[PDB]
RNA sequence: UAAGGGAAGGGGUAACCCCGGCAGAUAGCGCGAUCACGCGCAUCCCCGAAAGGGAAUCGGGUUAAGAUUUCCCGAGCCGG
RNA sequence: GCCUGCCAACCCUGGAAACGGUUCAGCCGGAGGUAGGGUCCAGUGGCCGGAAGAGCACACGUCGCGCGGUGUCCGGUGCGCCCCCGGCGGCCCAUGAAAAUCCGGAGGACCGAGUACCGUUCACGCCCGGUCGUACUCAUAACCGCAUCAGGUCUCCAAGG
RNA sequence: ACGUUAUUUUACUUAUUCCGUGGGUCGGAAGCGGGGCAUGCCCCUCCUUUUGGCUCCAAGGCCCGGUCUUACCGGGCCGAU
């Protein structure tokens, strides 16, 4: 494509300034090893304290104690895979314990009290 | 011996350092395309901006012409007699007026200046503390020097190609009347790498300086040390050619 | 004008930027461009031994590609070339049964064979490259060649001696022998070198370094024509 | 506040060149500039050809 | 982001380690741009005040407690 | 939301000597004042929205983990106190940061249509907003001095005589 | 003669050294202005120039134009030696 001439007169009428090339790259194919699933369950037991039995009266909230990698995203998934429910706010506690406390509200259109029932929780 | 003298502590450390951030910039003189007869950069002085660093101004001239690669803008040193809106022409053929820098072969014999450079484009080297000029002394038809009798009052060999400024450096008279305060002291020399107060070689210890020591109050030895003498011994008037009080000059070379 | 309104207008100088000027010449260079225009430069500068500044007199440009002609007949064999002559030899000899091709006809190259070639005077005729990197390396080969008396020749193109075998540096090649077709035409490449060289071993700069220099030059003229001046009024008047 | 907000495009201007930048009697100062150079120019250049 | 610290470069120092950038300057980062191609540019790039500087919330109620902050009503406000 | 600020600043009128207003530095006006009429910065207050559906004080009720009702308003004063915010003035051989964040104007390429295309820095409507800390003491007893040590240890609120 | 060899002085651009930059407009010639020199035939052997001038604006799209391949589309060259 390039001839030469186009250049070195780009350069010609400046005073220098920069650069400017590129050059392409590849992956390839030996496929790299490892193939893996080691995955945790985020949600591991509805955590069961009498400040956790108010709160699904209250306020429509079950309480979890989940993993220590825990966020918002993913618990809320995991919540809706496994209890069939929508969950509008998750929110983070460090334990002493060295895990993380989970505090999950829940939906109005399917009460905490009655998700409740089928995993126990006092 | 000794534990090491306060000199000698200058070394790097931003201790001994000055703030050289605060001060507000470069000094610089903007590097001629060519020509300039008259406004070819043009420069408009739109204030005149105190430096902290040498506490004396620099005035701000404002070049702002497009291209790309035009290179402008900045503090060229102020002379006396600017004002805000008046040009400033930087280049060769630029016309005789007080502010304008341009070659010293164009400056006339007699002419009173404010910067020379040292070899073209090092930007102002002679005269740039306060109330000093050079005086251009001779030049004649000569294409290799021009001679310039500095504030030293040393004839000096210069390329008349080496740029200079019409005028006399601004903010004169700075140092003539007196501070009247320690205090007032302090502030200047805390803004500029000083530091301030000065102990007297008697008053500190035999350990950390030659001239302690001693019962009574006194220099132990001779005040004056040769300047062949290495570092650490080299103290006092170092290589005085006179002393005590009487009938010297300025630096007065002859050709 | 109903198509424009104001047909000359300056840009140029004195507004806008100016023609694009000569920074071929000027800009910020990588550090290879650096060094390599200055060597040739330094040749110069320096004293240049006996057995260099031989060389820079090259062969003329004509008869460097009518012997080129010659050796398109001579050329040595590609990989893929080489490796298909082997099939067939192998089956003519075999199944034809068939007694041995006719001997090759080629030209000989590289440093070690060529120059063992020239001790033995098997060589008629190297071509012998002005390049080379290590120079200590080619400054040899004429230098043995003028000794045993054997006929060479510099040209011009390490690379373009290479082109020939289709490899990479050749640095010599050589005719140890020729067709009688070739024979009559070869005689003028040999008389080729004694047409640029039937002369006694010039063993260029006596002290000189120099060759002259762009600026030095201005000041040379300047000087040369005030003197000039001077000395033409005192015998005029 | 002052970047594109709960604010109208009308709050970060005023309606004349330089609007928020110079003040308006500094604006006009300008202009008189610009007048004053271009007729000036024509002046100049017929007179130093001659 | 600051004072300042510190990879990257060149160079000493075996080396630890220290200055600190260089041929990121016709070595590529950034924007159109979906279309593959063109256009533009440095002193880089991160950390550095849980005090500098700053995208955006209030009220009431509650338990063992700080609540603009937990909770909740009602009303917002900012960014995508 | 509607309305509202004087200093500073600016517009228009007008043409001043018996010259004026005016600062803690002489500064407004002689490149147009004093004076008349406007405009702007919106700290703030007002009234309305928020928002009483709240809260506070009462009465009554146990009708209880709580029931039904009211009233909760309107002025005044300043060398007060604290803090803020405004515009000034003193100081200096001292003249008192930078960036994220970021809009503006100048720039006008390019793209502009009608039964649609262009605005989409506007209003209204829809969804979403991740990561980590939040206990409580903060000291004559939760900190540091072996220590429930008369010590020390950064800051905010600051009644009445 | 070929230089050889040794002291010092002195000079050039390539080592090295210093400094200038988001390496800019360098140098040399000639375009075009025009002057001074004997200004004579221009006057070379020279000196100023070579798009910008009061006038807190502004100089960015290598530009409008001219010109050529090229139907428009679109690309060069020149404008700006």
């Amino acid at each position: 494509r390039k001839s030469k001439k186009i250049r070195t007169s780009v350069t010609f009428h400046r005073p220098k300034t920069l650069k400017k090339a590129r050059d392409p790259k590849y992956p390839r194919v030996s496929a790299p090893g490892r193939n893996k699933l080691d995955q945790y369950q985020i949600l591991k037991y509805p955590l069961t304290t009498e400040s956790a039995m108010k709160k699904i009266e209250d306020n429509n909230t079950l309480v979890f104690i989940v993993d220590l990698k825990a966020d918002k995203k993913k618990i809320k998934a995991a919540v809706k895979k496994m209890y069939d429910i929508q969950a509008k706010k998750v929110n983070t506690l460090i334990r002493p314990d060295g895990k993380k406390k989970a505090y999950v509200k829940l939906t109005p259109d399917y009460d905490a009290l009655d998700v409740a029932n089928k995993i126990g929780i006092i | 011996m000794g534990r090491v003298i306060r000199a000698q502590r200058k070394g790097a450390g931003s201790v001994f350092k000055s703030h050289t951030h605060h001060r507000k910039g470069p000094a610089r003189f903007r590097s001629l395309d060519f020509g300039e007869r008259n406004g070819y950069l043009k420069g408009v002085v739109t204030d005149i901006i105190h430096d902290p660093g040498r506490g004396a101004p620099l005035a701000k001239v404002t070049f702002r012409h497009p291209f790309r690669y035009k290179h402008q803008k900045e503090l060229f040193v102020a002379a006396e007699g600017m004002y805000t809106g008046q040009f400033v022409y930087c280049g060769r053929r630029a016309t005789l007026s007080i502010g304008n820098v341009l070659p010293i072969r164009s400056v006339p014999e007699g002419a009173v200046v404010c910067n020379v450079e040292h070899h073209v484009g090092d930007r102002g080297v002679f005269a740039r503390a306060s109330g000093d000029y050079a005086i251009v002394i001779s030049h004649n038809p000569d294409n290799g020097t021009s001679r310039i009798k500095l504030p030293s009052g040393a004839k000096k060999i210069v390329p008349s190609s080496c740029r200079a400024m019409i005028g006399q450096v601004a903010g004169g008279g700075r140092t003539e009347k007196p501070m009247l305060k320690a205090g007032n002291a302090y502030h200047k020399y805390r803004v500029k790498r000083n530091c301030w107060p000065k102990v007297r070689g008697v008053a500190m210890n035999p350990v950390e300086h030659p001239h302690g020591g001693g019962n009574h109050q006194h220099i132990g030895h001779a005040s004056t040390v040769r300047r062949d003498a290495p570092p650490g011994q080299k103290v006092g008037l170092i290589a005085a050619r006179r002393t005590g009080r009487l009938r010297g000059q300025a630096a007065a070379t002859a050709a | 004008n109903p198509l424009f309104e104001k047909r000359p207008k300056q840009f140029g100088i004195g507004g806008a930027l100016p023609p694009k000027k000569d920074l071929h010449r000027f800009v910020k260079w990588p550090k290879v461009v650096r060094i390599q225009r200055q060597r040739r430069i330094l040749k110069q500068r320096l004293k240049v031994p006996p057995a260099l500044n031989q060389f820079t007199r090259t062969l003329d440009k004509n008869l460097a590609t009518n012997l080129f002609k010659m050796l398109l007949k001579y050329r040595p064999e590609d990989k893929a070339a080489k490796k298909e002559r082997l099939l067939k030899r192998a089956q003519a000899e075999a199944e034809g049964k068939t007694v041995e091709a006719k001997k090759p006809i080629v030209v000989k190259y590289g440093l070690n064979h060529v120059t063992y070639l020239i001790e033995q005077s098997k060589a008629q005729l190297v071509v012998i490259a002005h390049d080379v990197d290590p120079i200590e390396l080619v400054v040899w080969l004429p230098a043995l060649c003028r000794k045993m008396e054997v006929p060479y020749c510099i040209v011009k193109g390490k690379a373009r001696l290479g082109s020939i075998v289709h490899k990479k540096t050749a640095s010599v090649l050589c005719l140890t022998t020729v067709k009688n077709e070739d024979k009559l035409e070869f005689s003028k490449i040999l008389e080729a070198i004694k047409a640029n060289f039937n002369d006694k071993f010039d063993e260029v700069r006596k002290k000189w370094g120099g060759g002259v220099m762009g600026s030095k030059s201005q000041a040379k003229t300047k000087a040369r024509e005030k003197l000039l001046a001077k000395e033409a009024a005192q015998r005029m008047t | 506040e002052y970047k594109r907000p709960r604010l109208s495009r009308n709050r970060r201007t005023v309606n004349r060149p330089y609007g928020g930048v110079l003040s308006g009697p500094a604006v006009r100062e300008r202009i008189i500039r610009a007048f004053l150079v271009e007729e000036q120019k024509i002046v100049k250049k017929v007179l130093k050809i001659q």
